[PDB]
């Protein structure tokens, strides 16, 4: 459980990050940035809901959870770290875009994160561009 | 390169058609069509030969 | 003619079973249900693969083993 | 307390009608699970998480009723309340779809999953209302245009459609001023007011 | 996960080891190169990859070649970068064709 817990904080803080940066004083673009994260956190919820389907089938095995939690904890973690830094640096304006492009090249090497940040940066560019 | 690109586009269309046709088969078919082979004859022979190859594969799998 | 031959062969590959903003009222449970169905199909596929591997092993479990 | 019984109570609360094992606490202006509804603390927590829609919806119902209760709101305030009513029709359609699958089912997981977007939309509408309460005429139009700058393209597009619609009264008044020089302002609504 | 399913209600300690034989090989294949790629970076990590580029056991070889073609992207991409941009912005001077600041 402790090994699978790691996405616990990744979601508690992710919900905090999707809340706090929605403020117009946190930026309207950073509000879009939190809304973009909302799409994936919603997918993380949906995957938890479909996990409910297997629990409602009375057919849940701890290995199948971890066998599935492993693929998604990374998807949560990458965005959790990028949001943690996005608020730890208080990034805003083109400096935040700089940090985003940096974290993009820093998550280069994990296509499970590189392509997601490719969409993240694509979405963020809209207000910036 | 024009023939290769045409073959690639045709293969993409056939894969969209869910035909499971090979690129080598595509080139052979291009040669046959330029040679004057009926598309209906080619496709019927292709289906019959695919069935024969499938039957032979099943038989050899039982023949291992 | 090559197109006709390919059309005749069309479907002879396995059939494929699994592969600026909203007006406020454009939010639809259709997309939500589509995503839910996709996730359920993924889970079902995983469970089916597990069950199929299990069946292959269980059929092998009572056999002699030398062929 | 049966989970499906609480589900029915919540299905009523989503329409703003407090449930059987949950009471809309005036101490909270939202649905509070009756402590007599002895279930998992997880279950009560899920009910509390779902009840935010109830609180916001109750606030919205009250506000849209207050805005329609006074004819001094003008055509603009009437349009605000009517757009709220159209959105309420959409939300009621969402609740109806919810009763749709409530037949035969789903779980609290799927409920909250489909309500996460409803919660966000309700939050957007509530932010617009709380940022437009007590504004009138141009003050109401400016209240809308102030919220017309934030991100979140879903809520932003909803607000954009709302603003394009709301300009219809303002646009009509401006077109009257342009073509007829016509200001029929009962309460001097027009920016070009008149001195009788 | 398959193992936990087998634990649900079967196999045997014998059948379990029989169903765990080839995984041992498919794991040891990488376990061998793990200690053989310790601290290897840039050309060091590349050569550690060539330390398995010629190994036998075509199952292990298939794993090695697949993983190697996967990892080649970081380097093949650096190559294409030096082709198009003529650029290798190695903040750690990790580029094989490095530059001098």
């Amino acid at each position: 459980v402790s090994r699978i817990l790691p996405v616990a904080a990744s979601y508690s803080t992710v919900t905090r990050f999707i809340e706090e940066k929605s403020s117009f004083e946190y930026g309207q673009v950073n509000h879009a940035l939190a809304a973009a994260m909302r799409t994936l956190v919603k997918e993380y919820l949906v995957l938890v809901t479909q996990l409910e389907q297997l629990q409602r089938q009375g057919l849940l095995s701890l290995q199948k959870l971890w066998f599935y939690i492993q693929p998604a904890m990374r998807s949560l973690d990458i965005l959790a770290s990028l949001a943690t830094s996005v608020d730890k640096g208080e990034c805003i304006g083109g400096a935040t875009l700089s940090l985003l492009h940096d974290r993009s090249f820093s998550y280069t090497g994990d296509s499970q994160a590189q392509e997601l940040c490719l969409h993240l940066t694509k979405a963020a560019s809209t207000p910036y561009f | 390169n024009a023939v290769r690109e045409t073959m690639d586009v045709l293969l993409e269309i056939s894969r969209i058609l869910n035909t499971g046709l090979d690129m080598e088969t595509l080139s052979i078919c291009v040669r046959l069509c330029e040679q004057g082979i009926n598309p209906e004859a080619l496709s019927s022979v292709i289906k019959e030969l695919r069935k024969a190859t499938e039957a032979l594969k099943a038989a050899e799998n039982m023949t291992s | 003619s090559v197109l006709d031959l390919l059309v005749q062969l069309a479907g002879s590959g396995p059939p494929r079973v699994l592969q600026n903003v909203r007006y406020g009222g454009y939010d639809c449970c259709h997309l939500s249900g589509i995503e839910a169905d996709v996730r359920s199909i993924i889970s079902g596929e995983e469970e089916l693969c597990r069950d199929l591997i299990r069946k292959t092993l269980q059929v092998m479990e009572a056999a002699p083993g030398t062929g | 307390v049966t989970e499906a019984a609480l589900v029915r109570d919540i299905l009523y609360v989503f329409q703003g009608i407090d449930g059987k094992h949950v009471k809309m606490s005036n101490a909270d202006n939202c649905y509070t699970v009756e402590g007599k509804a002895n279930l998992s603390k997880s279950l009560r927590d899920t009910a509390v998480r779902l009840a935010e829609l109830g609180w916001l919806h109750n606030k919205i119902r009250k506000y849209t009723d207050q805005r329609s209760l006074d004819r001094s709101f003008g055509l603009v305030g009437q349009s605000f309340c009517a757009a709220l009513h159209q959105e309420l029709r959409e939300y009621y359609r969402l609740l109806s779809v919810l009763h749709s699958q409530l037949q035969l089912s789903l779980t609290l997981r799927r409920l909250l999953v489909w309500t996460y977007d409803p919660k966000m939309r309700l939050k957007t509408l509530a932010a617009l209302v709380d940022h437009c309460q007590g504004r009138k005429g141009g003050e109401l139009a400016s209240a809308v245009h102030a919220y017309t700058k934030t991100g979140d393209p879903y809520a932003r597009s909803l607000v954009q459609h709302i603003l394009s619609l709301v300009s219809h009264p303002v646009l009509s008044f401006l077109y009257r001023w342009i073509y007829d020089g016509e200001l029929e302002d009962t309460y001097h609504e027009f920016f070009v007011a008149s001195d009788p």
